[PDB]
C-alpha cells in the first residue's frame, strides 16, 4: 500500500 | 457531548496523555471535545487531531481490508457460501468507519474549515476533508461514489491551490498534501499518470528549496520527500 | 439505474400504471427513472413524483411511530426487557426511511432544484425538501438532529418567500407548503405559536382572495383551506 | 396526527 501522511 | 463537562486545556492534555498509551480512540473523543469548545486550534492541537482520527480510521480500514479481502474469496466459484456472516460484519465495520469519517468531517464544517484564515490551518484541514472523504470512497459502491470521489478531489484542489500560493515547496504540509493526493489520484481516481507527475513534481520542486533550511526543516521535508520517492519506486 | 435503458415516456406512463395499481414502490422507482434522464419535469410530472414517494414514506412513518410506541413501551419500568428485537427492528424500518428520504434528497439536489426557475416548480421542490428533512428530523435523536431541523426551516423558508413574491394567497402550492411548514413549527420546532399564527394567517390571506377563482380553483384552495382550520381545530 | 399534503 501507498505512504499517506 | 461527553466531553463537554471538561476543561479545553483537561481534554488536550488527556489527549496527549492517551497518545502515550496508545489509546487512540480515547485521544479522538478528547480532541473531538477540544474543538468543540469552538476555539481555533493551534498547530500542536490540530496535529493531535488528525494523529487521534488518522490512528482509529487507519485500524478501522486495515480491518476492512481483511474482511473485505475474506468476503471476495467466499463469493469466487468453487468455495462454500456459508452464509450472510462475512457480509454482515464487514459492514458493521464498514458502518463504524463511515461513521468516524462523518465526525472528522463534520468537525471541519462546524467550523474548523471555516474560521481557518492562516495557510498552515486552512490547507491542513482541507487535507483532511480530501483525505476523510477519500476513506469513504474506499468503501463506496453506490449511488454516490462519484460525488464522494469529486468531493475529496475538490478539497485537495482547494487546498493544493493556497499552498502553492502561500506556502514554500518544502513546507510539509504543502509535501503530505501532494504525497496524499498524489495517493487519491493513483487508489480512487484511477489517474496513475496524474499521480505519477505530481509526485515527481513535487519532489523536484522540494529538492530545489532545500539548500533554504535549516537543519531541523531540511529533516522534516525530506522525511516526506522519502515517501514521495517510496510511491514513485511502487508505481513505476 | 435499473431504469436507464426504459423511455422517459414510458417511465412516465409506467408510474401512472403503478399508481393505479396502489404500487408505491413501484411507482417511486419509476419516477425516480425519469428524473434521472436529466429533463425538468412538467406540473403532472412533479406531482407524479411526490405522490409515489410520499406514499412509501407515509408507510415508514406509520410503521416507525407503531415500533417506536412498542419500544417505548418495553423499556419503561415494570414491563418485561425480553432483548435487542425491537429496539433492532425500529432500526432497519428506520434506516430504510432514512435511506427513502436520502433518495429523494438526492433527486432535489441533483438537479431538479438548481434548474428550477419558475415559481411553481422551485416552490414545489422547495417544499418537498422541507418535507424530507421534516421526516429526517422526526426520527433524529443525535449529533446532527439541530441541523436537520434548521435544514427543514431554511428550505421551507426560501419556499414561502418565493410564494409569497410569486403566487397568489390560494395558489394551491402555497397553501400547502404553509399547511406543511406550519405542522413543523408545531411537531419538530416545537413553535405551537408559530404554527398557528401561520395557519390562521395563510387561511384568512387566502380566504380574501377566493373571489377571483373559478369554481373548479376554488374547490382546489378551499380543499387545502379546510386542513389548515383541521390543524387549527386540533391545536386550539 | 395533523395533516400534510
Ligand atoms: N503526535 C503529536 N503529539 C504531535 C505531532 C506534531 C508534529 C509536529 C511537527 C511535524 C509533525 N509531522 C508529522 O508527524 C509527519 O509529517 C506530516 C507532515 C504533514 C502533514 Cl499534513 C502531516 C504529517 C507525519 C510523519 C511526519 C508532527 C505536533 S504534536
Ligand atoms: N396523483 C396524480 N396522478 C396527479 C395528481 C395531480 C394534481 C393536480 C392538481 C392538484 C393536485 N393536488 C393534490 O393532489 C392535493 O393538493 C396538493 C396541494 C399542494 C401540494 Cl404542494 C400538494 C398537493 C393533495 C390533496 C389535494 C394534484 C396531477 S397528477
Amino acid at each position: 500500500f501507498p505512504a499517506t501522511v | 457531548g461527553a466531553m463537554g463537562s471538561m476543561e479545553r486545556a483537561s481534554l488536550i492534555q488527556k489527549a496527549k496523555l492517551a497518545e502515550q498509551a496508545e489509546r487512540y480512540e480515547d485521544m479522538a473523543a478528547f480532541m473531538k471535545g477540544a474543538v468543540e469548545k469552538g476555539e481555533e486550534l493551534s498547530c500542536e492541537e490540530r496535529n493531535l487531531l488528525s494523529v487521534a482520527y488518522k490512528n482509529v480510521v487507519g485500524g478501522q480500514r486495515a480491518a476492512w481490508r481483511v474482511l473485505s479481502s475474506i468476503e471476495q474469496k467466499s463469493n469466487e466459484e468453487g468455495s462454500e457460501e456459508k452464509g450472510p456472516e462475512v457480509r454482515e460484519y464487514r459492514e458493521k465495520v464498514e458502518t463504524e468507519l463511515q461513521g468516524v469519517c462523518d465526525t472528522v468531517l463534520g468537525l471541519l464544517d462546524s467550523h474548523l474549515i471555516k474560521e481557518a484564515g492562516d495557510a498552515e490551518s486552512r490547507v491542513f484541514y482541507l487535507k483532511m476533508k480530501g483525505d476523510y472523504y477519500r476513506y469513504l470512497a474506499e468503501v463506496a459502491t453506490g449511488d454516490d461514489k462519484k460525488r464522494i470521489i469529486d468531493s475529496a478531489r475538490s478539497a485537495y484542489q482547494e487546498a493544493m491551490d493556497i499552498s502553492k500560493k502561500e506556502m514554500p515547496p518544502t513546507n510539509p504540509i504543502r509535501l503530505g498534501l501532494a504525497l496524499n493526493f498524489s495517493v487519491f489520484h493513483y487508489e480512487i481516481a484511477n489517474s496513475p499518470e496524474e499521480a505519477i507527475s505530481l509526485a515527481k513534481t513535487t519532489f523536484d520542486e522540494a529538492m530545489a528549496d532545500l539548500h533554504t533550511l535549516s537543519e531541523d526543516s531540511y529533516k522534516d521535508s525530506t522525511l516526506i520527500m522519502q515517501l514521495l520517492r517510496d510511491n514513485l519506486t511502487l508505481w513505476t
